[PDB]
């Protein structure tokens, strides 16, 4: 049920200890990584413009 | 999500741009908006400094 | 003699030099003010607004 | 007979229209453009001028023209010769020279009329005014393509040439500085012609008398210069110090000066490939492998292939080193894959680290790669085997065992186990805690990355410095629109 | 072609590597040789086969043939020529073609599909042939012939997605990504086995099931299965035909290795020795078993290796290794200790490495800016 | 020996290119320097040792000698370096003879505590981190410089 | 300048004389099988492919006799 | 002539480069003026005005707008609107004094 992701917990075996954690930010990583691969295909379609006029 | 928002015309811009390339028909610049918008995020980069100097003293 | 071919003369190759600083400043004061004059054609374009 | 006799005569004039054009658009384009303000309007012919002789690299002119077809050597630019004013019956003359040839037949040569091309330079090069850009424009295009196919005896020929350039214009300068376009690309021109006969100083002679020039040539160069052309002029000198040179007291941290904008779109890859080739013989791990890895991501203008081979080569020889050797991933070229077919079984058993095996298989059919000359960092792989095998380990788990991972090691014994493994924590690249509690020798091996462990200070300067360089990357898009809008 | 001396013809790499599956394979091949003109595929492949004692007294009736259906398809063409008509000399040099397809050169038959691929009236049969391109370029192995057609006629279709048509098209989809390693793109390709039916000509059902089996339970993680095939009833219909498939996957998604691992001998066994899915074996193997080991490794933070031995049912010595070589070579987690004997990792890769991510973007990105840096002045 | 003796190995490693110029080859003091610097570079104190005797009647062993004596510093300063602790009984072997030299001039050379028959290490991973406040000051100072190039022309 | 490349072309030269079109075709009886795949893959499933073509290769047969003796 | 060039020139260096602190100012300070007459002229546009509705588009930059009382108006549209919002069957909304259209309601 922890690889089914329906709470925060982690199971041990050698020690047995529970941790429950969380990661509330998670509407940064997403937009930015957006932000980064849009403009990934803009500086590459710049690069492929100017390539086109100069060469 | 804003810039996201114009981004996904931006997108579309470079085929335009790469096929006509003569004369402007959208009104819309895409270039002030977002230096405003960077003008508005550049509030946590002029208050870093403030947080380390009432930290500091 | 030869000071005013060659001393002179780099002096004033040195001056040319200067004169391509005088370049820089030159076309800087003119790209410069015809960024000038589009930010006063916008204001004074908001002004006749 | 029939094929050849009559098929015989498309073949020669195709590429006339190109050349008589080519040299017309950019000899008229250049004097007619640069003309009435040469000192102003600069660096608008340069990037043309490269981009012909990289245009004309690959050329394959001359396959057949050697029967009587060499009527192109004995014409010269015959522009408004004789005269500065009244250049109308010249420009008659323009079409009657061009035409006399072309009527029935023409009496030619390839190495007789070579020798006399001084006659117009003695008193007019083109027009007595525009003397250095005509002169310089003029001779130097055409002369590499009668001095092309450098072997048959040419090489006297083409110290003829040396003479003929140095005696009429370089033998210092035909005027001390010339201080404008001919001059900022003269310096370029010299250069490329020093590359154009470094093959003939390399190929029996040596360095006694024009290179050693170039010290006091090149500081003659003015130090008011943007070191460009000065930059190309010293890079003859450190690739005259490649091979053998040696002496590392002066070049090396002396030669280092204030760096002015040396880029030419191709400076930075091959300046930055001899520089790392140099800095290469130390074992430079941190700067060279990023710097270098860069150069190698750079010049993409024209070939990014026949070239790239060789940092490529230097670039993972010197990558195995660390122990993490990145192969050919994201480049699919078939030069690189024939390059790297001699080297890839070994590069492949670098990581996994046999001694005794892998020590025969270099040597087995080692041919090229230890044949490229005195086997220094080859006699340094052998024993660096396993200092990255080592490196394996302490990429590995942290107690050591005295039988297996010792005699899976090859190296079964306990004072070199803990002598040797403490040799790779000298190093200071891994980090082990040495304890002795009951002989075992344990190590924490906390490779844990800098999350939540101090990150101000870790990143700080990653925060700086990307900054730094995306700011200046932010001038780098305020200037050139400054150079957009400062013509209107 | 779309006759079974595809099929029969394609077990030729199981008749060549391996000499002793090599006796029903020649049993088939050489039963099935008078069948649809297979006389220059085994003549071609002849160095793999038997002598020629038997071998020259077929070859005469087959030469003969070959030269009288052939000229009986060019007298039809002659007879289909001169005339008011488009259909009837797509049918003669088509049929003409699809028997230069039974006798298995692509010369004339690329010529051929070349005349009839010019006298497409329709886009639709264009289609058509640009399959029966396909369906020999399979046979052919070949990489660039089979895209091209493909990427010239995929677009400006125009007419809607048929029954067997699209579907069929989707079939060779699967088929060209199950050759090429994509899996992230080839995991939606084979959603669409609902209209899916027995096809002869190309792959049986129960081998499209059987080769999609690999690339969805290796290819897809436990909620891409739950999602996909768990919910769909497709897998739950034909699990009844080999109870294997049904162990494969309640022990895989059950997380038992005992007897994963002394079933997995079958999945080693079967996954080489066939057409196009032997020379990906080595990825099949490594790729399931660091996704496993990524698997177990999520929900565990330590790991006792008492419990981990008694788990996956092998000795310590090798996990030794297998950890060893997936710290730097399958780089799935932090750096692993063994102070106390036992699999310890951290794995701070959410909080401070989710917002790392992108600073492998920034260092390329920063290199391609120094590209528009190369770009100014020239 | 001389650029080896110097601790100018930097040198040793860029000189390495013009010895092998094929005159001879097969004389073992021609690879004995190269084998006896990889060896270095290995580390490996004992086959130097047991390779002392290995020199042929060659007059220069009092010279490898000195050798020793100006590498011992480095390779005893190495194996000295106590990240953690390091017990006196393999000291005992990597260490040379029983003659007290090396626990008196140490003594008086890095100046540490000779405990009950063991090398203790100290300020080792001591250091307290920073209070947050100069590189804060700094930072300061940085943003002062992003308002500067970011809008000097304006 | 772009001319130093000619004597690296003709060192291309020597190589491509060495061995006429032999490495291209005994090369390509593995690029047939290894054309139009991501040869970023390559470089793994190559690893470990060289990795374990001297012994060990498969290994998953022998787990079920490792089973009863480790 | 041949080396009074020198000291003469001087005068345009001097000329030349007392331009640059005062296009300095210019730049400095009609951006300033800028966003003054920026937010001066954003502020004319106010919440509180009448909605009309919008019949026909003859020109660019200006159209005519039917008013609610049914009389239909000639006002020049502002330049910062694009072309987007002139629709011929859309809900304007003028000011209700400078009868200005700032945005359309949906």
């Amino acid at each position: 049920m922890i690889l089914d992701k329906k709470f925060h917990g982690i199971l041990d075996q050698g020690e047995g200890v529970l941790i429950i954690f969380d990661e509330p930010p998670v509407d940064k990583t997403y937009e930015a990584a957006l932000e980064t691969i849009q403009n990934m295909s803009k500086v590459v379609d710049s690069l492929y413009n100017k390539a086109k006029k100069l060469t | 999500n804003y810039n996201k928002a114009v981004e996904e015309e931006d997108k579309m811009t470079p085929e335009q741009l790469a096929i006509k390339n003569v004369g402007k028909q959208d009104p819309k610049r895409h270039l002030e908006e977002h230096v405003d918008v960077l003008m508005t995020s550049n509030i946590v980069q002029c208050l870093a400094a403030m947080l380390d100097t009432v930290v500091f003293k | 003699l030869e000071e005013g071919k060659a001393g002179s003369g780099l002096r004033q190759y040195y001056l040319s030099k200067i004169e391509e600083l005088q370049l820089i400043v030159n076309d800087k004061s003119q790209n410069l003010r015809r960024l000038q004059a589009q930010r006063n054609e916008l204001n004074a374009k908001v002004r006749l607004l | 007979p029939p094929g050849g006799g009559e098929q015989e005569p498309p073949p020669p004039p195709a590429p006339q229209d190109v050349e008589m054009k080519e040299e017309a658009a950019t000899g008229g384009g250049s004097t007619g453009e640069a003309d009435g303000k040469t000192a102003a309007a600069a660096a608008e012919h340069s990037q043309r001028e490269l981009d012909t002789v990289t245009l004309e690299d690959i050329k394959e002119h001359v396959k057949q023209l050697e029967k009587a077809v060499s009527g192109k050597e004995p014409r010269f630019v015959l522009r408004a010769l004789r005269m500065l004013p009244s250049t109308s019956r010249r420009l008659n003359h323009y079409v009657l020279y061009k035409a006399v040839q072309g009527f029935f037949t023409s009496n030619n040569a390839t190495r007789d009329f070579l020798l006399p091309f001084l006659e117009e330079p003695m008193d007019t090069e083109a027009d007595l005014q525009f003397r250095p850009r005509t002169g310089k424009a003029a001779s130097t295009p055409l002369l590499p393509e009668v001095e092309a196919y450098l072997q048959l005896l040419v090489v006297i020929f083409m110290m003829n040439s040396k003479r003929y350039k140095e005696a009429q214009k370089i033998s210092d300068d035909l005027m001390q500085k010339i201080s404008t376009q001919n001059r900022r690309a003269l310096d370029l021109v010299a250069a490329k012609c020093y590359y154009y006969h470094a093959r003939v100083y390399e190929f029996l002679d040596k360095l006694d008398v024009v290179r050693s020039f170039l010290h006091a040539r090149l500081r003659t160069a003015t130090l008011r210069h943007d070191a460009d052309g000065q930059a190309t002029l010293l890079n003859l000198l450190l690739r005259n110090y490649l091979h053998y040179s040696l002496y590392d007291q002066a070049e090396k941290l002396v030669s280092k000066s204030v760096f002015p904008e040396q880029a030419n779109n191709n400076e930075w890859a091959r300046y930055l490939y001899y520089t790392g080739r140099i800095k290469a013989i130390q074992l430079e791990y941190s700067e060279a492998r990023r710097t270098m890895t860069n150069a190698l991501r750079k010049a993409p203008q024209h070939t990014a292939v026949g070239f790239k081979q060789t940092v490529h080569k230097l670039l993972i020889v010197v990558e195995l080193l660390l122990g993490e050797i990145p192969d050919r991933l994201q480049f699919r070229q078939p030069s690189l894959k024939r390059s790297l077919m001699p080297y890839f079984l070994l590069t492949q058993a670098v990581r996994t680290g046999n001694l005794a095996k892998f020590n025969q298989v270099l040597d087995q059919f080692g041919e090229k790669f230890q044949a490229d000359g005195t086997y220094t960092l080859i006699i340094r792989l052998r024993h660096n085997v396993i200092k990255t095998g080592v490196r394996m380990i302490s990429l590995s788990y942290s107690r050591i065992s005295l039988a297996d991972i010792a005699q899976k090691l090859q190296l079964d014994s306990p004072e070199d186990a803990e002598f040797i493994v403490a040799k790779a924590i000298r190093d200071g690249v891994i980090e082990a805690s040495i304890n002795h509690e009951k002989g075992y020798v344990q190590s924490k091996e906390m490779i844990d990355i800098y999350s939540t462990r101090e990150p101000q200070l870790a990143f700080h300067q990653r925060i700086s410095f990307c900054l730094d360089i995306h700011n200046m990357s932010v001038k780098a898009m305020r200037f050139p629109p400054k150079s957009y809008n400062k013509d209107l | 072609p779309k006759n079974p001396d595809l099929r029969i013809a394609q077990l030729r790499f199981l008749l060549s590597l391996p000499e002793h599956r090599g006796d029903a394979a020649v049993r088939d091949e050489l039963m099935a040789a008078v069948r649809d003109n297979n006389m220059a595929p085994y003549y071609e492949a002849l160095c793999k086969s038997l002598d020629w004692q038997i071998d020259v007294d077929l070859l005469n009736k087959m030469k003969k043939a070959n030269e009288d259906e052939l000229k009986r398809l060019d007298e039809e063409l002659e007879d289909a020529e001169k005339n008011l008509g488009e259909s009837e000399i797509r049918d003669a040099m088509m049929a003409k073609a699809e028997y230069l397809c039974r006798i298995g050169d692509k010369e004339g038959a690329l010529t051929a599909f070349r005349k009839t691929y010019d006298k497409t009236v329709a886009l639709g049969h264009r289609l058509d042939i640009v399959f029966y391109l396909l369906r020999i370029g399979l046979f052919y192995m070949d990489n660039d012939l089979i895209t091209r057609n493909t990427e010239k006629a995929k677009s400006l279709i125009e007419e809607g997605g048929d029954w067997d048509r699209r579907n069929r098209l989707k079939v060779y989809q699967g088929l060209y990504c199950v050759a090429i390693r994509d899996f992230k793109q080839a995991a939606e390709l084979f959603l669409d086995t609902v209209s899916t039916f027995t096809s002869y000509e190309l792959m049986d059902y129960k081998t499209f099931v059987t080769y999609t089996v690999y690339v969805s339970m290796i290819a897809l993680e436990r909620p891409d299965l739950r999602e996909k095939v768990i919910k769909g009833a497709e897998i739950l219909e034909v699990l009844h035909s080999l109870p294997a498939v049904r162990q494969y996957l309640f022990s895989l998604y059950e997380c038992r290795y005992s007897v994963f691992f002394q079933s997995l001998a079958v999945v080693e066994q079967e996954m080489k020795k066939d057409w196009l899915f032997a020379p990906h074996y080595r990825y099949y193997v490594r790729e399931m078993r660091i996704h496993a080991y990524s698997q177990l490794l999520e929900s565990y933070r330590s790991l006792t290796l008492g419990y981990m031995a008694e788990a996956f049912g092998v000795g310590v010595e090798f996990i030794d290794q297998e950890l060893s070589r997936f710290i730097a070579a399958g780089r799935l987690h932090c750096k692993i200790d063994k102070v106390n004997e036992i699999v310890e990792t951290n794995r701070p890769d959410s909080k401070n490495w989710q917002y790392q991510e992108t600073i492998k973007k920034g260092d390329l990105l920063l290199n391609r800016v120094q590209k528009l840096s190369r770009v100014i002045n020239m | 020996l001389f650029l080896l003796s110097q601790n100018r190995v930097a040198e040793f490693h860029t000189e390495l290119e013009r010895l092998p110029a094929k005159d001879i080859q097969t004389n073992v003091y021609i690879k004995h320097p190269v084998s006896l610097e990889q060896y270095l570079m290995e580390g490996s104190y004992n086959k130097v040792f047991l390779a002392k005797g290995n020199i042929p009647a060659e007059s220069y062993t009092f010279f490898i000698d000195i050798l020793l004596d100006t590498i011992r510093d480095e390779i005893a300063g190495c194996i000295e370096k106590a990240y953690e602790k390091i017990l006196f009984t393999e000291a005992t072997r990597i260490l040379f003879f029983n003659t007290p030299k090396k626990m008196t001039d140490y003594a008086k050379k890095r100046g540490w505590v000779l405990g009950p028959n063991n090398y203790y290490s100290f300020a080792s991973q001591q250091q307290k981190p920073e209070d947050t406040t100069i590189p804060s000051t700094e930072l300061a100072k940085q943003v002062i410089e992003y308002a500067r190039q970011l809008e000097m022309i304006v | 300048m772009s001319e130093k490349k000619q004597p690296v072309d003709l060192g291309l030269l020597e190589e491509d004389d060495e061995f006429e079109e032999f490495p291209a075709e005994d090369w390509a009886g593995l690029d047939e099988d290894e054309d139009a795949h991501v040869w970023e893959d390559n470089w793994d499933d190559d690893n470990v492919e060289d990795d374990f073509s001297n012994q060990l290769r498969a290994e998953l047969e022998k787990h079920g006799y490792k089973m009863e003796t480790s | 002539d041949l080396y009074s060039r020198y000291k003469k020139l001087q005068q345009e260096l001097e000329f030349l480069e007392v331009q640059e602190e005062y296009i300095k100012d210019e730049q400095k300070n009609l951006k300033k003026e800028f966003l003054h007459a920026q937010e001066e002229v954003k502020r004319i546009q106010s919440i509180p005005l009448v909605i009309g509705q919008f019949l026909e588009a003859v020109d660019q930059n200006t159209a005519i707008v039917g008013s609610t009382t049914g009389s239909n108006y000639y006002v020049r549209i502002l330049s910062t609107i694009d072309r987007e919002l002139l629709k011929p069957n859309a809900s304007v909304a003028l000011h209700k004094h400078s009868n200005a259209l700032v945005d359309v309601l949906p």
